[PDB]
């Protein structure tokens, strides 16, 4: 480390909101089966 | 209007004599008005024809559903959002636009629930819309002395009106001369049977007298004559009419629980506010900011979303309403049939069919019971001996009325029969477990037959018979039991003959007395083998002398007959009365019958007894015994039209199973009136026009859909357009579910208060940043939120709900003070510390710790200030340290809707448990899902930190609320166990809802 | 309704219940909020013990560093009138609330603070973020090395004729080490000349093209002499491990400015671990808009 310590000052944001939004997507979905399961 | 003069009862000129109302009106017995003189008299008073409703345009309707009381208070919520909005503009530089946004989204909240609400008044109102159908109707005139067909509504007063069987009095007529002329009664004074017009004049209540006809009634049989003495509006029904219209409406009672729910939340508001005010003041603020609070607190307190919410939540029980036929015309009337605890009904239309059905059957010296039910399903009369096959013969033969052409599609019941209501009724049962009559009768040629004189009351006639092995001669005849029975000598048992002798004699009295005290009309029908030795096959009996033995006949049988009830209408009574229900009828029909189909129906149990009653199992006179001991009571119109207020009171303060009798429509108010000043909420259901100014002053009215009038079917709020009484069961069983589930959408919808207030609170008392942003608010109370309290409506009962009595309503309301303790007291509180436990954590974590956040809102929203320094010593800039209360307030956010699915699990149930009620409601499940899906959206979609402001969390945050919501979960638990196990006890006088 | 509700005689009754059911009530309730109050305290201690006292666990929303100024300016904005004296006060005044810190009185002894190259030097690592060695030792910052800017000479600072000045300042931030762009071939027009690798470069300059005309002359002070920041006082160790710390400053002095006329001047930072922001007006660079009316 030391001078070149440039990582403890980076987030990786984009991934996050990346999975973030496959599980929302999931979640919503599965709402959805729950909701229409029964008539059909 | 003078209404005192229209709630007075009818009066008429009826004693009168043919020349004296010639001499008042001014018309000629034979020669009818001129022309000249009748188009002068049209013109000089006014076409025969009722007055049109008050019309009533759209967008005042539109305008009506804008406004109300909840949607008030949002209007002046949003009032008040612009006038703090144009204080912070003219007294502060770099205005926050955080008020106009929430002024405009309040007013379209409000105008998108008027929107909804009036789409579906407007739906029903179509529907209702197709029902009116109105062909034009002529009468027969005499003028000049010429018989003339002109339009109704060119009928005047005085000229000559003559009608036929079939056709409808145009206007209150004089019956000058009749033939055999018989009227339809039903609708206007409730006689279910025809009652006979004739000339001449019989009763002091002209209701009741034959010599005149009413408005809308109509000739069953017979042709009569007669002077029209009442035209237009100015008649019968007329006037009843126009005192339907110039009646109040009420006030429902939900919408007075609604009204003291915001009276509670204004008190809390205002209360919060000057307080606050008060305090700030105290604190060296300025007066300019606290004015700013003060609105911003009470505005603060305001539930958006439960408008909305209670508007689908009373929407949804309509539909099912709709899906069983029962339907409303106005959207709170779901709920008022729950809350009923004293129903008025009617006997003609609504308690029976209004149809003559043979009942009863004597024959073998045994009573037999015939199904009077409409769909046919019940027991059978043992149709496998020879008595009751030539009791067909006799019955099928000896009666000149035929289906009317063209029905071959109808039920055998249902369909239309020309001629008299016995005659219809026996060609029916005939029709029913005989088969084809048409045949029965082609099988045997009618040779001769003498009609019904007035003096032999009794019907007879002579055919062929088609034994293909005796060619003989059969004689039928029919009439009153006396009369046949002094004409017999034979008696037709089991298929063979016998004698006449007394003891027959007497069980065919104590027949005619059974018959007879069931209100039942019975007949007798017997038949005889005419000999062919003395009356050849060619020989032609003309009648004109004894060409028959008029004595020495067979007698088979009687056969009674009278108007049963509806189907489901015992049933449903029975329900009514097992939910705690009192019921009390009130017709216009006779006591003697209207006490039977009383008992029949369940409204006088079997076993109780009236004051005559218990005089004639006595033997004693009716002034000497106790009106205590008697708990059912029979009061007849004339005896109430001289009754006090009082006497009315202890009337329905004294006896449970009451029967109004002869009761006018003025009197049917007064009675309406009557149980509404003590304290109940009533019902009246009802069908013609009779019940108009019952339904209108009843707290909720139910009209019939197919056999119910015009006048009562527009003023009344509940349409059954299946005519079945069950409904009233099912009406009665969803108006408490929906009640419970209000209760239960309400705590929820406002348990969320707590924890979007107090991050303000907070704020101006210890001046940490601001916890909770406006859009973050905004997208809890209308947006996640929504769905749950919608989902809290799909709620299943817990206990038996049509068992408990009926709700108190001067003590169990809808929003108590037990609720408030809960939403504001207990869980909002918690809700509200882990929000704050969240916000700590995001700011110790970036820098902030606790102790340095008290005392920095000065600096801390200060915009020149581009140095802030930490609790480790890093300077901050202003767009930097804004970023993270950004987030700490998307943080806050997702932290309320982990509290909230602990929330609506609690709230589910309000006494149950989860493992015992269970988690079968699809709906809430959904709810929680979509709630957590939208939160996750709003923070995750990129360009919202642009748009909305709310910046990505950090996976470790999302974890800061579970340990609160698990605690809500565990302390309703243990809330709702010691309610079950302790019943009285303190949780329950305390927290119980 | 209205008195009874309030205070009935037969059953003794006030607003509602008796004596013994408001103490049932009120009891509950404090014994409700009080464990209430203890669950929040405890599960707020444990966050207490989840972070250290040396350093912040999250350090991204402060990496690129601002450039703040002495001034206090309502709309960042400098406009004050060379003959009415109360028209200047609100700068002076902030001016020596910062300069005021760096006074030598304060700065004395061989503790805490060192004598450093008077010339711009390296980086200097006074070990690991810990307590071991007791409390670190920052660098001395002299008031004289601002020369014609320390109100020591001229109290008011230059405002008192037409030439004011502005003491520009990199926010502190803790083991962040500045570091300049190197003399490759792509470099600023600028920065070419004086490229002493320990200086860290602030240039300020006009908004406009137009402006450029009537700004005059723009000398700038600091450590040496040069326009930059000496790269020998970072990192920042944080106030628990260096309290007693002094930031380098800059001092820009707007010779020759046109009077009577709004300009607007944007002072601009030249670095790698450096990077600006469309929507933080702060971040590297700033905005200043003097007006000398007189
Ligand atoms: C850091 O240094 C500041 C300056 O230090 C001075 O210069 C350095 C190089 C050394 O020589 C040091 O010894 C000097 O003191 C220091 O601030 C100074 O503090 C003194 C003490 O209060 C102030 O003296 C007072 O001046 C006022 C009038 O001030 C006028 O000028 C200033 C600008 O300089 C304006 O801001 C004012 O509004 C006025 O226009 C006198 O009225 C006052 O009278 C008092 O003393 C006399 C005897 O002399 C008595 O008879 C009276 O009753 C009063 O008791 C003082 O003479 C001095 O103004 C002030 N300088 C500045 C620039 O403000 C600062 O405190 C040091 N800070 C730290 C943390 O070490
Ligand atoms: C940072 O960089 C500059 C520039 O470096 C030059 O450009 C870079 C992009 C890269 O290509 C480098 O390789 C390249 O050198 C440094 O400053 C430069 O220094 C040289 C050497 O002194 C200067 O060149 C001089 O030009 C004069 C006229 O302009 C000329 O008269 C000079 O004569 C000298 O050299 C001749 C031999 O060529 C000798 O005979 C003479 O007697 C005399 O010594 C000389 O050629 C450049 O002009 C300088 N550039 C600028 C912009 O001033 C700089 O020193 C460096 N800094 C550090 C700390 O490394
Ligand atoms: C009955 C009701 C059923 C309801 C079911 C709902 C379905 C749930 C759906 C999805 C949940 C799974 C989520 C998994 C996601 C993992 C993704 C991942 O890669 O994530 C990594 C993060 C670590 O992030 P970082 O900051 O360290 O690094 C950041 C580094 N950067 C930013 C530089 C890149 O980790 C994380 O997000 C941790 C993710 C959370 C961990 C899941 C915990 C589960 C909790 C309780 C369940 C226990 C069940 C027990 C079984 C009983 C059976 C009887
Ligand atoms: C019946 C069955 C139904 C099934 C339906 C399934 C639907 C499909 C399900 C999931 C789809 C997943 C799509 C994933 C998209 C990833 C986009 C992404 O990762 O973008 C990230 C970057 C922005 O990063 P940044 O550097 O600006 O970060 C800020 C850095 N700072 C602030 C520090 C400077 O994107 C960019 O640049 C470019 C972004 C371009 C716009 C992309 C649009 C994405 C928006 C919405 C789609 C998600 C919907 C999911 C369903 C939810 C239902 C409620
Ligand atoms: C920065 C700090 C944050 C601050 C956040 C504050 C958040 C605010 C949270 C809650 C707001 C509380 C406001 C008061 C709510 C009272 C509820 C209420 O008014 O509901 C209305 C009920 C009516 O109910 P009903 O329709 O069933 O009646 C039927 C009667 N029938 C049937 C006999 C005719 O009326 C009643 O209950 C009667 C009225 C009783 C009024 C009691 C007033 C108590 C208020 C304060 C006490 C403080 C004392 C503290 C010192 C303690 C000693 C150590
Ligand atoms: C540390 C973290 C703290 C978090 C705190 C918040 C927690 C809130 C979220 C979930 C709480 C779950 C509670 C579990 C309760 C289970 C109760 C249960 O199982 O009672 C059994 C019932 C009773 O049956 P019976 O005897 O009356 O049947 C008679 C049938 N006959 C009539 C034919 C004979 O059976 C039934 O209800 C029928 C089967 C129903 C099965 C339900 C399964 C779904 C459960 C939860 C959904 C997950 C939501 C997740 C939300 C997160 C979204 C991201
Ligand atoms: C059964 C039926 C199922 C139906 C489910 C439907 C689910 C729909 C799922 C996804 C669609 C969501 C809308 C997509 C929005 C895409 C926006 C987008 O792709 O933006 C990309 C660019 C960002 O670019 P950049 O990174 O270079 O910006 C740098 C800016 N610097 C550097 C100055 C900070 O955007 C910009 O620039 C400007 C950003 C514009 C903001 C648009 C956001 C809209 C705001 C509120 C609407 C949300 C209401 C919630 C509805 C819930 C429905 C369930
Ligand atoms: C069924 C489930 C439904 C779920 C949906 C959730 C319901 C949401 C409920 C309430 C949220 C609505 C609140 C509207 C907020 C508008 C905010 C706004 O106008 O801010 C104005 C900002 C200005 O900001 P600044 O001064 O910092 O700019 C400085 C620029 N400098 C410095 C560079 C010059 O301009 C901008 O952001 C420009 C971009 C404009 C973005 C407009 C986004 C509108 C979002 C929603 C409206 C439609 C919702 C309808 C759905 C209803 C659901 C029932
Ligand atoms: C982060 C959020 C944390 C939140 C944690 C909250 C924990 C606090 C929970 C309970 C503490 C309150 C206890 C108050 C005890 C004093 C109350 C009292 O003085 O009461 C007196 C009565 C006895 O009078 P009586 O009825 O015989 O007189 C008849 C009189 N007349 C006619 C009016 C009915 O007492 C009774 O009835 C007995 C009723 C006692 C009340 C039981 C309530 C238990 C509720 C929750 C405990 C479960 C905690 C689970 C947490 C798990 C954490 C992981
Ligand atoms: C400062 O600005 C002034 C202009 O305001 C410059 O002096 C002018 O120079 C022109 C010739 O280019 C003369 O015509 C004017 O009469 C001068 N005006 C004054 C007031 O002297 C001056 O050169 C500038 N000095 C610096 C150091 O930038
Ligand atoms: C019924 C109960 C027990 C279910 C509890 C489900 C909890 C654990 C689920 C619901 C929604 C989930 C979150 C959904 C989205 C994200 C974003 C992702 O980038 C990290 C994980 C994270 C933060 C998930 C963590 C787990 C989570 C909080
Ligand atoms: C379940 C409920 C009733 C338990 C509540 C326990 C309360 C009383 C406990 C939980 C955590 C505890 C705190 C834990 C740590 C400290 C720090 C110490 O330097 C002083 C005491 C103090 C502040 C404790 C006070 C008591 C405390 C708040
Ligand atoms: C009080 C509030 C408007 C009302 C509000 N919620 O209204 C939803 C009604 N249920 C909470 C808002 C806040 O907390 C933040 C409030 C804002 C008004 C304007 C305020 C007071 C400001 O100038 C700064 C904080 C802003
Ligand atoms: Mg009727
Ligand atoms: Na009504």
């Amino acid at each position: 480390e030391g001078p070149d310590n440039d990582e403890r000052f980076t987030y990786d944001y984009y991934r996050l909101r990346v999975v973030g939004l496959i599980v929302a997507a999931v979640l919503c979905v599965i709402g959805i089966i729950i909701l229409l399961a029964g008539k059909c | 209007d003078l209404d005192e003069l229209k709630k007075e009862v009818s009066m008429d000129d009826h004693k009168l004599s043919l020349d004296e109302l010639h001499n008042k009106y001014g018309t000629d017995l034979t020669r009818g008005l001129t022309n000249a003189r009748a188009k002068e008299i049209l013109a000089r008073d006014g076409p025969n024809s009722l007055t049109p409703p008050p019309t009533t345009p759209e967008w005042i309707k539109f305008c009506r559903q804008l406004f109300g009381g909840f949607s008030i208070l949002l209007w002046i919520g949003a009032i008040l959002c612009f006038l703090a909005y144009g204080i912070q503009a003219a007294t502060e530089d770099e205005p926050a636009n955080d008020n106009l946004y929430l002024g405009v989204v309040l007013s379209t909240v409000v105008i998108v629930t008027g929107c909804f609400s009036y789409y579906q008044e407007a739906k029903s109102s179509r529907i209702m819309d197709s029902f009116k159908n109105m062909v034009p109707q002529q009468a027969l005139v005499i003028r000049d002395g010429e018989k003339s067909t002109i339009n109704a509504e060119f009928v005047v007063a005085g000229d000559l009106v003559e009608v036929k069987g079939g056709d409808r009095i145009p206007a209150d007529l004089r019956i000058i001369s009749a033939h055999g002329c018989k009227v339809d009664n039903s609708s206007l004074t409730g006689e279910s049977e025809p009652q006979t017009r004739s000339p001449e004049f019989s009763s002091e209540n002209p209701l009741e007298t034959r010599n005149i006809a009413f408005f809308s009634t109509n000739c069953v049989e017979g042709t009569a004559r007669g002077v029209v003495v009442y035209t237009g509006d100015r008649t019968v029904m007329g006037r009843i009419a126009t005192l339907a219209s110039g009646l109040e409406v009420g006030r429902t009672p939900i919408a007075i629980e609604i009204e003291h729910f915001i009276h509670i939340i204004t008190g809390v508001a205002v209360f919060l506010g000057v307080s606050f005010f008060i305090l700030s003041l105290i604190l060296g603020y300025s007066w300019l900011e606290a004015v700013i609070f003060l609105i911003g607190i009470i505005v603060a307190n305001v539930p958006e979303g439960l408008l909305a919410t209670v508007t689908v939540c009373l929407t949804l029980t309509a539909k099912r309403m709709a899906r069983k036929n029962c339907l409303v015309k106005n959207l709170e009337a779901v709920e008022t049939l729950g809350s009923t605890s004293t129903i008025c009904s009617d006997k003609t239309g609504t308690l029976t069919q209004n149809r003559m059905t043979v009942a009863h059957m004597w024959f073998d010296n045994q009573i037999h019971e015939a199904d009077t039910t409409e769909n046919q399903s019940g027991a059978a009369f043992d149709k496998t001996s020879a008595t009751w096959s030539a009791l067909s013969r006799i019955a099928a033969l000896c009666n000149r009325a035929v289906f009317q052409a063209g029905q071959d599609n109808v039920p055998i019941l249902k369909r239309s029969v020309a001629g008299d209501a016995s005659e219809s009724a026996l060609l029916k049962c005939i029709e029913l477990c005989c088969g084809s009559v048409q045949g029965m009768r082609d099988r045997n040629p009618k040779i001769v037959e003498i009609p019904f004189n007035s003096t032999n009351k009794y019907q007879l006639s002579i055919h062929e018979n088609e034994k293909s092995s005796e060619s003989r001669y059969l004689l039928v005849m029919k009439g009153a039991p006396e009369r046949i029975l002094d004409r017999c000598s034979t008696i037709l048992l089991n298929g063979a003959e016998e004698p006449l002798k007394e003891d027959m004699k007497e069980a065919f009295q104590n027949a005619y007395l059974e018959l007879g005290g069931l209100g039942e009309r019975v007949l007798g029908f017997c038949h005889f083998a005419l000999p062919e030795d003395k009356y050849n096959e060619g020989y032609p009996f003309d009648a004109d002398e004894p060409n028959f033995p008029t004595t020495d006949l067979c007698f088979v049988g009687l056969m009674a007959m009278i108007d049963p009830p509806r189907a489901a209408v015992p049933d449903a009574v029975g329900k009514c009365r097992s939910a705690g229900i009192k019921v009390i009828m009130v017709t216009g029909d006779h006591p003697i019958t209207a006490k039977a189909i009383a008992k029949g129906v369940g409204i006088i149990s079997e076993g109780n007894e009236t004051i005559e009653d218990i005089a004639a199992r006595l033997n004693i006179p009716i002034g000497q015994v106790n009106p205590r001991d008697a708990k059912a009571c029979v009061v007849h119109g004339s005896d109430l039209k001289d009754l006090s207020t009082e006497v009315l009171d202890d009337i329905l303060h004294y006896h449970t199973e009451i029967v109004f009798a002869r009761t006018s429509p003025q009197q049917k108010l007064i009675i309406v009136e009557g149980c509404q000043r003590q304290g109940a909420i009533v019902a009246v259901t009802g069908d013609g026009v009779n019940d108009s100014p019952a339904l209108k002053k009843a707290d909720i009215g139910v009209a019939m859909g197919i056999s119910g009038s015009d006048v009562s079917k527009q003023a009344a709020d509940m349409i059954l357009l299946d005519d079945n009484f069950a409904s009233i069961v099912t009406g009665v069983e969803e108006g408490r579910l929906i009640f419970d589930n209000l209760k239960k959408s309400i705590a929820y919808t406002l348990t969320s208060n707590i924890p979007e207030i107090t991050p303000f609170l907070v704020f101006i008392i210890g001046n940490v940043p601001l916890p909770l942003g406006t859009v973050t608010i905004l997208c809890i109370d209308l947006g996640t939120d929504m769905v749950p309290a919608i989902s809290l409506a799909y709620e299943q009962a817990e206990s038996d709900i049509m068992k408990r009595q009926p709700r108190n309503p001067k003590t169990d309301k809808l929003v108590n003070e037990r609720l408030i303790s809960m939403a504001y007291g207990q869980i909002g509180m918690i809700q509200a510390l882990g929000g704050f436990f969240s916000y700590f954590v995001i700011l110790a974590e970036n820098g902030f710790l606790p102790m340095d956040l008290i005392g920095k809102r000065v600096r801390w929203d200060d915009r020149w200030i581009s140095d802030v320094e930490d609790s480790f010593g890093q300077q901050w800039t202003y767009e930097q340290r804004k970023i993270v209360e950004f987030t700490c307030h998307t943080s806050f956010f997702i932290s309320i809707v982990v509290v909230q699915w602990a929330d609506l699990i609690i709230c589910k149930t309000r006494r149950n448990s989860i493992f015992q009620q269970g988690m079968k409601n699809k709906i809430l499940i959904f709810g929680l899902f979509e709630e957590t899906a939208l939160a996750a959206f709003l923070s995750y979609c990129p360009g919202t930190d642009v748009a909305l402001r709310m910046y990505p969390l950090k996976p470790s945050w999302w974890f800061c609320a579970f340990p609160y919501s698990l605690i809500i979960f565990l302390y309703d638990e243990m809330r709702r166990f010691i309610i079950r196990r302790s019943p009285g006890g303190w949780v329950e006088q305390e927290t119980y809802y | 309704g209205w008195k009874k509700f309030l205070w009935d005689s037969e059953k003794k009754e006030f607003l509602g219940r008796t004596g013994s059911s408001w103490f049932k009530i009120f009891l509950f309730y404090l014994i409700f909020y009080g464990c209430l109050a203890g669950i929040f305290i405890g599960t707020i201690q444990v966050l207490l013990l989840t972070l250290s006292d040396f350093e912040p666990k999250y350090q991204d929303r402060v990496a690129p560093p601002g450039l703040s100024h002495a001034p206090y300016a309502i709309k960042t904005e400098i406009s004050f009138s060379i003959s009415n004296p109360k028209s200047y006060e609100s700068f002076v005044k902030s001016m020596h609330k910062l300069m005021d810190l760096y006074n030598e009185s304060s700065q004395a002894g061989n503790s805490p603070f060192e004598d450093c190259s008077d010339t711009p030097a390296d980086y200097i690592k006074r070990g690991d973020l810990d307590d071991s060695q007791g409390q670190k030792k920052a660098c001395r910052f002299s008031r004289m090395w601002l020369k014609n800017c320390s109100g020591l000479d001229d109290t008011t600072y230059g405002y008192a004729e037409g030439k004011p000045c502005v003491v520009a300042k990199l926010n502190r931030i803790i083991g962040f080490y500045p570091k300049p762009l190197k003399n490759t071939t792509d470099l600023p027009e600028e920065l070419q000349a004086n490229y002493n690798q320990y200086v860290l470069p602030l240039r300020c300059a006009a908004k406009r093209e137009e402006d450029r005309e009537k700004i005059g002359s723009i000398e700038y002070f600091g450590l040496g002499g040069y326009a930059g920041f000496p790269l020998q006082y970072y990192p920042y160790y944080g106030k628990r491990l260096q309290k007693k710390y002094l930031q380098p400053l800059l001092a820009i002095q707007f010779t020759n400015l046109t009077q009577n006329m709004e300009l607007r001047i944007e002072c601009k930072v030249y670095g790698e671990n450096i990077d600006y922001s469309e929507k933080d007006r702060f971040r590297g660079r700033f905005e200043v808009k003097i007006e000398v009316k007189s």
